[PDB]
């Protein structure tokens, strides 16, 4: 089985039509999750 | 102009001389050196590019005497012309065939 | 961002081949090697040029400064 | 390469002080070589080749009664990309004094560059 | 002794294949010096025509103006270079451009959205009008006396299907590119060949007989049409040497590490010239020979 | 640990010039 | 007739004494308009 692949068709599809559902590249957002979560934990979550 | 032999290495009998050529590189130096080396009258040949970023070429021919580097270079150039002509004629004949 | 007119290493024009490559890849189950073979690219210098083009101009065009969005 | 150069003209006016400079050309003496590079309103065009000494933007200064030009500060020949006019977000309206210019320069890979 | 006649007696040309784009011939019993000289003259000094000095009226496209100028100057033009002469330097730039050495390629395009835009349509070929600018859009126009000279010549890009710029509605391009003569050694856009190279004919010296299954695998090392099995005497012989690409898979096996030598004949080149669309490879080689000859002649007749 | 999977169905790409 | 609003993306104009703001959506950012000039390049 091929180890990898140029997902060229998928790349052109995601260039033409960015998803309207949850964004692709989920692991690119857990990377920034520290900063966003830090900011969101001061004005949201338990006790206000 | 394009071709001028250097007086710094020319000899009064003329049997040894060094030529500096503009707007040329291996593409002519190697072929001319081969053709001149085909002359059994000459001893030394070979070409040197002084600096690649400058469009210059040096050819030095040291004969064995009775001749000149000037006439050796002329003979080499004419042999180059004849060689190109025979290549062209053979190519055209094989195109016809 | 957009397909280059000429292959860098050699000069074989690969810029009249991007849409043909995409069509060959999507219409049929043609693998990339087969498509690059059928497209006139047999040396790897040409083959990688169309195997590895991103076409970022699509993402670039979706921000038009002269159209209501 | 893309370079942004703020041309904010509020360098002198301060919180109600009169607008002493307005982008454009007044009824004074200005050589036509400026207009050759400058648009009718005093801002430059888009996609104009700029070097050292070329005007960027001109304006007729009120107090001095003479048009004031601005020059490009770099020894790198450049092309303009955009000229974004800038206002204010307050409900009160003002004149135009801030413009953001983006420049373009061809950074072809020459010998000495790191790959 | 080497003489012109002693070289004409042995030199030969074997044109194995031909085409309007790609040639594959042989030069035999010629020196590597001259073969290399032909190759380099062919790839660099053979003139061709490509747009150099662009003029831009508007470019609202996503593509940078200089990037578009580079792409436009790259594209080959189906123009015989001999139809137009060379351009000047000391002449005023308002007057250097004549009707005998310059080709003008306008390109006016305006992308506009298609009012009958289907639902669910993703492919831009339906949602926009003239969204894609192809090299076919470069439309030659005659100048002055060009009408009665280039009438029969339909000046078009050697590939009309090369993509120039992808647009969006409202965005516009409006330019005029001046084409002139140039050479490859100046800029790579004037090189009239996609490639031009040779390779010496591989030599397979079989020293000891290879018999039985050993010759069967010895054949599988080379490309399929290089080694053959003799009909009667089961052995290995060199069927077609040219078909072989020197990969030295034999040398990876110890049973053939002493039964074969992969030499190479030093005077038998295999050229392969691919035109860039401007001319034909046979004429490219012809002009390479003519350029070398005229170069030697100019050196010869130039006063010392 | 099983070895790296092999890209099967591979054919001969490099043919000499003119071939 | 040489200006483009940012958010509205619709052409507008100024009298050189009028405030910078969109005539439609009240947006004060502007982008300039590339008029048809005569600019030349080098296809290299
Ligand atoms: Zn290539
Ligand atoms: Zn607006």
């Amino acid at each position: 089985a091929r180890t990898a692949d140029f997902r060229t068709l998928e790349r052109e599809s995601r260039f033409i039509n960015p998803p309207k559902d949850k964004s692709a590249f989920p692991l690119l957002q857990e990377a920034v999750q520290p900063h966003i979560g830090s900011f969101n934990a001061l004005t949201e979550g338990p006790d206000g | 102009e394009k071709i001028k032999l250097l007086t710094q290495a020319t000899s009064e009998d003329g049997t040894s001389a060094s030529f500096q050529i503009v707007e040329e590189d291996h593409t002519l130096g190697n072929a001319l050196r081969y053709v001149i080396m085909k002359n059994p009258d000459v001893e030394f040949c070979g070409y040197s590019i002084p600096h690649p970023s400058e469009n210059l070429l040096n050819i030095r021919i040291q004969t064995y005497g009775e001749t000149t580097a000037v006439d050796a270079l002329q003979k080499g150039l004419k042999d180059l012309m004849d060689l190109c002509d025979v290549v062209e004629s053979k190519f055209t004949e094989k195109i016809k065939s | 961002m957009i397909v280059p007119v000429r292959c860098f290493s050699c000069g074989k024009v690969v810029g009249d081949k991007w849409e043909s490559y995409l069509n060959l890849l999507q219409e049929d189950e043609l693998d990339e090697g087969t498509a690059l073979s059928r497209l006139g690219l047999k040396r790897y210098c040409c083959r990688r040029m169309i195997l590895t083009h991103v076409d970022l101009i699509e993402k670039f065009l979706r921000y038009n400064p002269l159209e209501k969005r | 390469m893309y370079k942004t150069e703020k041309v904010d003209l509020a360098l002198n006016r301060n919180r109600g002080d009169p607008i002493t400079q307005h982008f454009g050309f007044g009824n004074d003496e200005w050589p036509k070589e400026w207009l050759e590079k400058l648009d009718e309103d005093g801002l430059p065009y888009i996609g104009t080749y700029v070097e050292e000494g070329d005007p960027i933007c001109a304006y007729f200064d009120d107090t001095l009664n003479k048009t004031k030009i601005k020059t490009y500060h770099s020894s790198e020949p450049a092309y303009i990309e955009e000229v974004n006019l800038i206002g204010d977000e307050s409900n009160k309206f003002q004149e135009l004094q801030t413009v953001s210019i983006k420049y373009r320069i061809r950074r072809t890979p020459q010998i000495g560059d790191k790959f | 002794e080497w003489n012109v006649e002693k070289f004409k007696k042995d030199f030969e040309v074997n044109i194995s294949s031909l085409d309007a784009r790609e040639a594959n011939f042989d030069l035999i019993n010629i020196d590597t010096s001259i073969a290399n000289a032909f190759r380099r003259i062919m790839i660099s000094e053979v003139p061709s025509v490509a747009a150099e000095y662009v003029y831009f009226f508007n470019n609202t496209s996503v593509i940078q103006d200089e990037v578009l100028a580079h792409r436009i100057g790259l594209v080959p033009l189906k123009v015989d270079p001999d139809m137009l002469t060379w351009v000047d330097s000391n002449l005023p730039d308002d007057e250097k451009f004549t009707d005998e050495n310059t080709i003008v390629l306008s390109l006016n395009v305006k992308c506009t959205r298609n009012p009958d835009a289907p639902k669910g349509s993703t492919d831009p070929k339906e949602l926009y009008n003239n969204a894609h600018v192809y090299a076919r859009d470069l439309k030659f126009e005659p100048q002055g006396r060009q009408s009665t000279t280039f009438a029969d010549c339909p000046v078009v890009p050697a590939d009309p299907d090369i993509l120039l710029a992808k647009l969006r509605p409202g965005q516009e391009i409006s330019l005029k590119a001046h084409c002139i003569l140039g050479i490859g050694g100046d800029h790579a856009k004037f090189s009239p060949v996609s490639t031009a190279s040779y390779r010496l004919l591989p030599q397979i010296n079989i020293l000891q007989p290879i018999k039985g299954e050993s010759a069967r695998r010895f054949q599988k090392c080379f490309p399929p049409g290089v080694i053959g099995i003799d009909e009667g005497s089961d052995e290995a012989y060199v069927k077609d040497a040219r078909k072989d690409t020197v990969s030295r898979e034999v040398l990876r096996y110890e049973e053939f590490a002493d039964k074969v030598k992969l030499g190479r004949v030093r005077n038998h080149f295999i050229f392969n010239v691919e035109s860039a669309g401007a001319m034909t490879p046979e004429e490219i080689f012809f002009k390479s020979v003519r350029i070398l000859k005229n170069k030697a002649e100019y050196l010869k007749n130039c006063p010392i | 640990r099983k070895d790296v999977p092999k890209v099967e169905g591979l054919k001969l790409e490099h043919f000499a010039t003119g071939y | 007739l040489k200006y483009i609003c940012a958010e509205c993306s619709s052409k507008l104009s100024l009298s050189r004494t009028d405030a910078v703001r969109c005539k439609d959506c009240g947006h004060r950012i502007l982008l300039k308009a590339r008029t048809k000039r005569l600019v030349q390049f080098e296809a290299r």
